[PDB]
C-alpha cells in the first residue's frame, strides 16, 4: 500500500539531493544572493500562471544540479532559470509552460530559439534525469499518516506549502534531504494552526528521521521565515 | 562520446550500436531516435518524450537486477527541425534465443528453468510495480548476462517509437502477443503475462509455441490450443467476432509441451488465459507452488 | 490611477457583505460546523484545480449570502456547495470549472442535472449579481502602498492567502468587511515575515481607511483562529 | 413576479415589456432574453453571460443618476435547451426622440441643451470609468424622465443578443454609426463620443445629422461634411479604401448646424474627429468652455 512507497521514495532521496555547495565553481560571477533573486522570481512565475506547487521546488531541484557541475555566467542565469521552469512543468503538469509564456515573463531578454537550446543543454548536463524527489512529494503521505481527518487537511497543506516555498527560495536547505524539508515544514505547519514534542516524535517515526534533526530544521525554517 | 565497435541485430527499434565506454571498460547498447525540436508555439520537446526518458533513468535508480538499465542520455541537433537523441543502455551479448540455442538435448534442468522464470517474473513484476508495461516481450529483447542474471529490455519505449517509421512493423513478431492487442479491445497489465507464457512454453521446447502469418492466423494457433472462449468472456466492440472461429475445447497442457510438472502445468494454465481479468498476475505467478 | 480605484472598491463592500447571521433561519437542519466542513471540502476542490486564489472567497460569498434568504435543507448542501464554486470560477476564471469535474467529485452524489438547475436557482436568488468585493480584492492595492519592493512580494502574497483562505472557512470573519479582513490578514503575513507592528498597523489602516483599534482586534482574531483551525 | 400592462417599442433586443412592481409601484421595463442551459460537455452557462450580466447588477450599486438600473434579474427553463432570462430594468417613458418631438419654434435655449449635454457626457464618462462601451447611443435609448434627468439605457448588452441576433437577422439605425465601425475598424471607447456629437447636433436640429441606407452610404453623407480624412489618419488593413470617395475638405459646422455658439461649433469639430486617438474623450468634453 502506501508503505511500499515510502520506503521507495526515501530511497530515491540521496541521488536527487545536489551534490555540493557550487557557490566555489561560480566563483567568478554566481553569487548565493543572486540565486535567491532568481528563486523568487521563479516563484512569481508559477503562482502567476498558478503552476502545480511542485513546479518551483522542482526547477530550483533542477537549477541546483546543473550548477554544481557547469560554470555559468552572470548573464545566462535568467535563460537557465527558465528552461529549469520549462521542464519542471513539463514533467509535472498536464498543462505545461510554453517557450512564448516564459519568453514574455524575461521581457523578451531571452529569445525563444535560445530556450529551445538550452533545453537540451540542461537535459543533457542532467543526464535526461529529471524524475526527481523533492519535498513536497512527502506532503500526501505524511499527512495520511497523521491524527487529523481530510475534514480539515485543506489549510493545513496549504499553509504547509508556503514553508516548502520558503526552503527551496533559500540556499540554507539546498543540500537538505527532501523528506527532511517536507516533515520538518510540514510540523512548523501543523503546530501553527494547532505538544510539540508528541508532534515531532510522530512525524521523525514516519519519515525514519530523528528528533534532533527534524527540531533543529522545523526550528530553522520557522526562523528563515521571519527574517526573509 | 562513446566509441562504437560491433553492432546489435535489427528489431523494432532500428539500428543498435554496441559501444565502449572509455572509462568504465563496459560496454553499452547505443539507442538513436529522432525527436522534435521545434514547434508551432515556440521550441518545445514533445512532453510525452522528456517524461518517458525521464521515467526510464528514475528505474535505474533502484537498480533492480533483472532490468536492463539506462546509463546515459545523449542529445545532437544534427538537422535544423528535429533533434536526434541517443539513449545508452547496458549491454549484454547473450539473449535468450541464444541462450536456447546453445542447449543440450535434455535442455535446461528443471532448476535452471526455474531460476529463469523467477528472475523473469521478478523483474516484470517490478515493471508493473513502476507503471511501466512491456508492450512485447520475447526471447529476442530478454537478455541474459553470462553470470545467469535474467536482464529485460527494450520495454517502457512505447512514446518515443512513435515518431517514426522504418518498416519494422511489416516483420514485427505477432507470435508473443496478447490475444486482447490482436483483437485492439483494451490495452491491459495481463498483457506482459501471456508472452511469459509463449516464452516459458519455449523453454520446453526450443521452438515457438504459436506462429502466425497476420493477425487473425496469431489467433486460429491459439484458439486450437486453449480452447474457444465462452460468450461471457468474449470482450465487446472489437473487429474480430467469436463466430470467426471454429468452437474449440481446451487441450491437455503437457501434451503439446512435454517435460511439463504437476505445479508447471497448472501454471500454464493460468498464464495463457484468455480474459486478462482472470490471467494471473506476476505478484501471484511468483509465488506459485512450481516456484 | 490607483487611488480612484480603492475609493470605488472600498464604497461596494457593503452590497456583498451577507445581510444577517443565518443560522437562526436553517435551524432545523443546517449548523455552523456544518458550514465550515463543506468550507473544507470547498478548499480541496479549488486547491486541487488550482483555481484562482479568489474563486474558493468568493464561492463562500455566494454560499453565505444564499444561505441567508434561503432556507435550504441538509442533503442540498454538498449540491449548493458546487454550485457556488461553479459561478465562482465562472466570474473569474480563464477557464472555469465544468459542471462534470464538479460531478466527480461530489462523487456522483450530485448529478449534472441538478448543476444546471441550482445554477439558475441560485442565480435568481442572488439576483444575478456576482461581481461581489472580496477581501482578496484588496491585495494587490495595499501591497502597492508598502514600504516593500516587488522584489519580494512573491512570499508575502502567497503566505497572506492562507489567512485569506482561513478566514472563508471560519464563520466568525463571515459578517466582516472585506477590506479588513484583507488589511487583517495582510498585517498577519507581513509580521509573521518581518518596522514595529505599531507603525506597520496604522500603515495598513491609513490605506483602507480602517481604525487602528479593529484592525489591531482583528488581525490578532486571525492569527488566533489559525493556530485553533 | 411582476405585472406586464404597456409595451415599449422594439428596436435591436426585441419585445420589451412595460411591467408594475406590485410592490414599489414604479415601472419596470421587462427585457427578455433566451440564453444556453444545456452543452456538449455537461450542463454548463455560458460564462460570458453571467459576466455581463453580473456586471450590469454591480453598476447599480453606484447609483449613477445619467444610467438605467438593472432592478432585478428573472429566470425561466421553459424550453429544454435553453432557459429564458428577465432583465427587470428602471422604467422611463419619455426618450430623447419624443423630447424632441414636442420642443417649440426656438428648440431648446442654450441652458437646456447645455444640461443636457452635461448629464449625457456625465453618464458616459461613468460607464467608460467601468469599461462599459455602448455599441449604439441614440435618442431611442437615451432616455429622460419627468424631472429632466437624462438616463443611459442598453449599453453592456453585446454577448448576451450575440446569440438572439445571429438567431433573428437583425437591421439597424446606422446613422449615429461611427466611422470605425462602420469601416470594421479596431473598436474602441471613442466610438460612443461620435454618436454624442450625431444626438448633439440633433439637438439644434430636431432631424438626425446623417442619414444613410447602407454602410457606404453611411461614409458618403459623413466625408461630405467633416472632410476626407488624411493618409496618416486612414487606418490599415480595412474592407473600404480611402480611394473610394471623392476628396472633400472640411466645411464650416455652424453652416450645417445653426444657432451653435463660439465653443459649440469648436467643441463640436473634436466630437465628430475621423480618428478616435485625435477624438477627445467624455471626461475632456465634459470641462470644455461650452459646458
Amino acid at each position: 500500500g502506501d508503505q511500499r512507497v515510502l520506503q521507495s521514495l526515501l530511497r530515491l532521496e540521496e541521488r536527487y539531493v545536489p551534490r555540493a555547495s557550487y557557490f566555489q565553481c561560480v566563483q567568478r560571477e554566481i553569487k548565493p544572493h543572486m540565486r535567491k533573486m532568481l528563486a523568487y522570481w521563479m516563484l512569481e512565475v508559477c503562482e502567476e500562471q498558478r503552476c502545480e506547487e511542485e513546479v518551483f521546488p522542482l526547477a530550483m531541484n533542477y537549477l541546483d544540479r546543473y550548477l554544481s557541475c557547469v560554470p555559468t555566467r552572470k548573464a545566462q542565469l535568467q535563460l537557465l532559470g527558465a528552461v529549469c521552469m520549462l521542464l519542471a512543468s513539463k514533467l509535472r503538469e498536464t498543462t505545461p509552460l510554453t517557450i512564448e509564456k516564459l519568453c514574455i515573463y524575461t521581457d523578451h531578454a531571452v529569445s525563444p530559439r535560445q530556450l529551445r537550446d538550452w533545453e537540451v543543454l540542461v537535459l543533457g548536463k542532467l543526464k535526461w534525469d529529471l524524475a526527481a524527489v523533492i519535498a513536497h512529494d512527502f506532503l500526501a503521505f505524511i499527512l495520511h499518516r497523521l491524527s487529523l481527518p481530510r475534514d480539515r487537511q485543506a489549510l493545513v497543506k496549504k499553509h504547509a506549502q508556503t514553508f516548502l516555498a520558503l526552503c527551496a527560495t533559500d540556499y540554507t536547505f539546498a543540500m537538505y534531504p527532501p523528506s527532511m524539508i517536507a516533515t520538518g515544514s510540514i510540523g512548523a505547519a501543523v503546530q501553527g494552526l494547532g505538544s510539540g514534542d508528541e508532534l515531532t516524535e510522530l512525524l521523525a517515526g514516519i519519515t525514519g528521521t530523528e528528533v534532533d534533526c527534524l527540531r533543529a530544521c522545523q526550528e530553522q525554517i520557522e526562523a528563515a521565515l521571519r527574517e526573509s | 562520446r562513446y566509441e562504437p565497435v560491433a553492432e546489435i541485430g535489427v528489431g523494432a527499434y532500428g539500428t543498435v550500436y554496441k559501444a565502449r565506454d572509455p572509462h568504465s571498460g563496459h560496454f553499452v547498447a547505443l539507442k538513436s531516435v529522432r525527436v522534435p525540436n521545434g514547434g508551432g508555439g515556440g521550441g518545445g520537446l514533445p512532453i510525452s518524450t522528456v517524461r518517458e526518458v525521464a521515467l526510464l533513468r528514475r528505474l535505474e535508480a533502484f537498480e533492480h537486477p533483472n532490468v536492463v538499465r539506462l546509463m546515459d542520455v545523449c542529445a545532437t541537433s544534427r538537422t535544423d527541425r528535429e533533434i536526434k537523441v541517443t539513449l545508452v543502455f547496458e549491454h549484454v551479448d547473450q539473449d535468450l534465443r541464444t541462450y536456447l540455442d546453445k542447449a543440450p538435448p535434455p535442455g535446461l534442468p528443471a532448476e535452471t528453468i526455474k531460476d529463469l522464470m523467477r528472475q523473469f517474473l521478478r523483474g516484470l513484476d517490478f515493471l508493473h510495480a513502476n507503471c511501466i508495461v512491456h508492450r512485447d516481450l520475447k526471447p529476442e529483447n530478454i537478455l541474459v548476462t553470462s553470470g545467469g542474471t535474467v536482464k529485460l529490455a527494450d520495454f517502457g519505449l512505447a512514446r518515443i517509437y512513435s515518431y517514426q517509421m522504418a518498416l519494422t512493423p511489416v516483420v514485427v513478431t505477432l507470435w508473443y502477443r496478447a490475444p486482447e492487442v490482436l483483437l485492439q479491445s483494451t490495452y491491459a497489465t495481463p498483457v506482459d503475462m501471456w508472452s511469459v507464457g509463449c516464452i516459458f512454453a519455449e523453454m520446453f521446447r526450443r521452438k515457438p509455441l504459436f506462429c502466425g502469418n497476420s493477425e487473425a492466423d496469431q489467433l486460429g494457433k491459439i484458439f486450437d490450443l486453449i480452447g474457444l472462449p465462452p460468450e461471457d468472456d468474449w470482450p465487446r466492440d472489437v473487429s474480430l467476432p467469436r463466430g470467426a472461429f471454429p468452437p474449440r475445447g481446451p487441450r491437455p497442457v503437457q501434451s503439446v509441451v512435454p517435460e511439463m510438472e504437476e505445479s508447471g502445468a497448472q501454471l500454464l494454465l493460468e498464464m495463457l488465459t484468455f480474459n486478462p481479468h482472470k490471467r494471473i498476475s506476476a505478484f501471484r505467478a511468483l509465488q506459485h507452488s512450481y516456484l
